[PDB]
């Protein structure tokens, strides 16, 4: 179509360099544009491009090439708020309206300092007989995998910052209805660490 | 706001109904434009109107038609709704000098075979375990939202009555109870991690908090359970000294 780019997802280590790369068709185009788009929200103008070369912006720089017909967004000291969906768009012409790209998934990955796998069974506060499964602390290589069994949910991996000790982990939640369900069963369908903790 | 402003925030409607959406462009912008958003994609161009008329049409049937009024702002209607219609609707608006599309907050759209499939979340929340703060002197609560249909809900988490951000990660979608089923509902995690110390202390009170949106009172609603209406829903653990 007129906009293209990579839906990805793609990974970058959490103070690298991130680069995402959009083509277009029409050579009449003459504005382009890098929207980002968290979660639940709209998209946000991040930058705007017109001439050929790089226009920087703190930590972002867009690049465009009208001969070749490519711009491009590089991201430095790639931060994990800076996980996100990024749009790019072209206008081709005067006050036409954007065409937009489908969206490239970004997902800026922490390393984990001190990786302590394990996976933890966390009671209700309202009562005993319902629990969930927690597996934390895994590195960030650690793939988590979709549930196979329909009736156990898996979710995927999310990333959370405790901001005053700067400190990073990774977890994943699990839970089921059926009493056959253990937590200890509750990962296997994951290529889980070797040196996992499983208190219970 | 003097930024872009849609209303309303969501529908719910089924098969065959219309619906109107309202924006109203960014103070100095006179030029809006219409756009869909499904999941997993980028947003569909539907049309663009300034000095009241309809400049650019994208791919959409007539069943879209639009309008702008002297004021600037505009209105989407869509009617014979179809499934397939379910989407976030964006505004967009800009000026005929500057390079500059800015979005609005959009608003959701799901068109549903009954009302009787809307339901709002239970929301538990989960205690970390004892083996978790021995291991890790960390304790990290589980707040889970199941059951909810549609997909949207805002989940957030107050500790002594303040919204904390910092230790916390929500997943960014929820996940289908129900794959294979078009109506399935849907489940949504979130967790807070503190220290141990701050778990241990009894004082110390967690809060999780889900913002649905669902029905009001202009559906009808002839089931026996409770309407689904917008609603929060709550729930809470207190520290412990284990």
């Amino acid at each position: 179509k007129e906009v293209e780019q990579n839906s990805g997802p793609l990974s970058v280590p959490e103070g690298a360099i991130a680069s995402l790369n959009c083509t277009y068709s029409d050579r009449g185009s003459q504005s382009f544009f890098w929207y980002r788009q968290y979660s639940g929200k709209s998209p946000e103008l991040i930058m705007f491009i017109y001439s050929n070369g790089d226009k920087e912006d703190g930590r972002f720089t867009a690049q465009l090439n009208k001969a070749s017909q490519y711009i491009s967004l590089l991201i430095r000291d790639s931060k994990l708020s800076d996980s996100a969906t990024y749009l790019c768009a072209v206008r081709t012409n005067s006050g036409y309206a954007l065409n937009f790209g489908k969206g490239t998934s970004l997902l800026v990955t922490p390393h984990i300092q001190k990786p302590d796998p394990a996976v933890y069974q966390l009671r209700d506060s309202k009562s005993s007989d319902k629990s969930v499964c927690l597996f934390t602390d895994f590195d960030s290589q650690t793939n988590v995998s979709q549930s196979k069994d329909s009736d156990v949910y898996i979710t995927d991996k999310c990333v959370l910052d405790m901001r005053s000790m700067d400190f990073k982990s990774n977890s994943a939640v699990a839970w089921s209805n059926k009493s056959d369900f253990a937590c200890a069963n509750a990962f296997n369908n994951s290529i889980i660490p070797e040196d996992t903790f499983f208190p219970s | 706001d003097a930024g872009v402003t849609q209303s309303p925030t969501h529908l719910i409607k089924t098969r065959g109904q219309q619906v109107t959406l309202r924006c109203s462009p960014k103070q100095g912008h006179d030029t809006v434009s219409w756009y869909q958003q499904a999941l997993g994609q980028g947003p569909q161009f539907i049309f663009q109107y300034y000095e009241e008329e309809e400049r650019q049409r994208g791919n959409f049937p007539d069943r879209f038609s639009g309008h702008q009024f002297p004021n600037y702002s505009s209105e989407l209607n869509v009617n014979a709704l179809l499934l397939g219609d379910s989407a976030l609707y964006l505004c967009a608006s800009s000026d005929t000098v500057s390079y500059e599309q800015y979005f609005g907050p959009g608003t959701r759209l799901t068109v549903t075979e009954d009302l009787k499939n809307v339901f709002p979340p239970e929301v538990a929340v989960f205690e970390p375990s004892e083996a978790e703060i021995s291991h890790t002197q960390k304790a990290t609560l589980v707040c889970l939202a199941t059951g909810f249909y549609p997909d949207h809900v805002e989940l957030s988490w107050w500790v002594n009555g303040k919204e904390v951000h910092s230790g916390v990660c929500t997943d960014p979608q929820p996940l289908k109870e129900q794959p294979a089923l078009n109506d399935s509902r849907y489940a949504l995690s979130s967790r807070l991690r503190v220290s141990a110390t701050f778990w241990q202390d009894p004082r110390n009170h967690f809060r999780c908090q889900v913002q649905f949106y669902g029905l009001s009172e202009n559906d009808e609603w002839t089931q026996d359970r409770a309407k689904p209406v917008t609603q929060i829903v709550s729930a809470e653990a207190w520290g412990r000294a284990d």
